[PDB]
């Protein structure tokens, strides 16, 4: 299905992304999910046994806070959910997805640049994990990452 | 097939290389920017080709990088063109003031 | 289907040929660098 | 012949050339006649006392605008370093090799000397240091033979 | 040969690095990493 557009063949894609959307279809190919931000919400929100357990907007929105050492309607979405007092307010993985968003939304470009990093090299992490679990065919035998690279 | 090729030396400062960056590969002062990266932990300036960063490698995650594309130091446009179109590095010497 | 290139060299015959002739009229020698001749 | 002008060729429409003919340098008049008829350069060097600042250099080159020998009569000497210098690195003689102008006689012949991106309403690099830059010192050495 | 001596001067990339930099894990030229000014590289390419 690949499109030989000039986009495609010019911007210059972080890699370890181009893979991470390779395995959220290949997730969602698997259970129909109703979207993407059901995949990660969803198998990244409760999949024990192992770090897969681990949801994405967690690590998006944690990020933020890696951003800062410590609008105030992000700090409403933030103290909207409660890591330092009142336990965790268990939002949804919806509220966590506008609380990271709206909270990166107006952070700088650079800082933008290492959080694509540490979020997509854990991304990748959790959903090449995953993907060995299961969704990975029994036919080939899979096993470690690197025999799924 | 061998003739006499005439010799430039030609200074370049990376102060004067980081700062005429356009504005989008983000242009920066390079001593301010060193003592940052060198006050904190990591941190990086400059576009994808003349960032400066720290290392990656197992030895050197500690080590200071500072890479400069030639491609920005518009070597070529120093002089006329069809002076010589072959133009080729005789070495390189660093000051670090 | 993709299409072919340009053939730089066949047509480096033609800017070539204008450059020297350039360098003739405008009494530059054979690099650009002028001449006084007799 | 003396002329300073901007160059015509292609690339140079902005280089600034300067070119000394030798028949004015009236080099045969310095000695006596007939203490050598046969005189000719063992090398040229240039000297551009100017301001160039830290760090920067100038850029210029000497051609030859005549026919006499040497490489295709087409050997540049590029001024760079600014100071008493010449277009090699580190300059030696009994090297083996020809310097570049050494065998020219010393009367006939055309030097001129061209500094790149000069022109100034076209933005050029040099055109500041060339506004400050005096004038242009030449150190011939011509062995008299 | 000297090093670098063939590179064209478009193409590559130049890369300059200063081992032990990072003070926060103790490093011996932190301190004059932060004293120094700017570099200062001198090219020498011959045109053939």
């Amino acid at each position: 299905s690949m499109a030989l557009s000039q986009q495609n063949m010019d911007i210059e894609l972080s890699t370890l992304s181009l893979s991470n959307e390779l395995l959220l279809e290949s997730i969602k190919t698997e259970s129909k999910l109703e979207n993407y931000t059901k995949v990660m919400e969803m198998l990244s929100t409760f999949r024990p046994s192992g770090a897969t357990p681990y949801h994405d907007a967690y690590e998006n929105v944690r990020e933020v806070i890696q951003l800062q050492d410590p609008a105030p309607q992000g700090v409403s979405a933030l103290v909207g959910l409660d890591y330092i007092q009142s336990m965790k307010e268990t939002p949804t993985y919806a509220q966590w997805e506008n609380a990271a968003g709206v909270l990166t939304a107006g952070l700088n470009s650079q800082q933008a640049n290492t959080l694509h990093a540490f979020l997509d090299e854990s991304r990748s992490a959790a959903l090449s994990t995953y993907y060995i679990r299961q969704v990975a065919k029994a036919a080939a035998a899979i096993k470690s990452r690197d025999d799924l690279y | 097939r061998d003739k006499r090729a005439l010799e430039v030396e030609r200074t370049v400062s990376l102060a004067e290389v980081y700062a005429g960056l356009p504005k989008d590969n983000g242009p920066f002062s390079l001593a301010q920017e060193i003592d940052k990266l060198v006050s904190q932990g990591s941190g990086s300036a400059g576009s994808g080709n003349n960032n400066l960063a720290f290392g990656a490698g197992t030895d050197t995650k500690t080590s200071l990088q500072a890479s400069v594309s030639f491609a920005d130091l518009k070597i070529r446009e120093d002089y006329p063109a069809s002076l010589g179109k072959i133009r080729r590095i005789k070495q390189i010497s660093v000051t670090l003031p | 289907l993709f299409l072919p290139q340009i053939n730089e060299v066949m047509m480096n015959y033609w800017q070539t040929l204008a450059q020297r002739v350039y360098n003739l009229r405008h009494n530059l020698s054979i690099d650009g660098q002028p001449l006084y001749l007799p | 012949n003396n002329n300073l002008a901007f160059g015509a060729g292609t690339d140079t429409k902005t280089s600034l050339q300067a070119s000394v003919s030798f028949a004015d340098l009236k080099i045969r008049e310095d000695y006596p006649a007939s203490l050598g008829k046969i005189r000719r350069i063992k090398q040229i060097s240039v000297t551009l006392p100017a301001l160039l600042g830290p760090y920067q250099d100038v850029q210029a080159i000497l051609s030859y605008g005549d026919k006499a020998g040497l490489a295709n009569g087409c050997e540049a000497l590029a001024v760079s370093h600014g100071m008493n210098d010449s277009g090699q690195f580190q300059l030696d003689f009994n090297d083996g090799k020809f310097l570049p102008f050494e065998g020219i006689a010393i009367d006939q012949g055309t030097l001129t000397l061209s500094f790149p991106n000069a022109s100034m309403p076209e933005k050029g690099k040099q055109a500041t240091m060339l506004k400050t830059l005096n004038d242009i010192i030449l150190h011939i050495r011509y062995t008299i033979k």
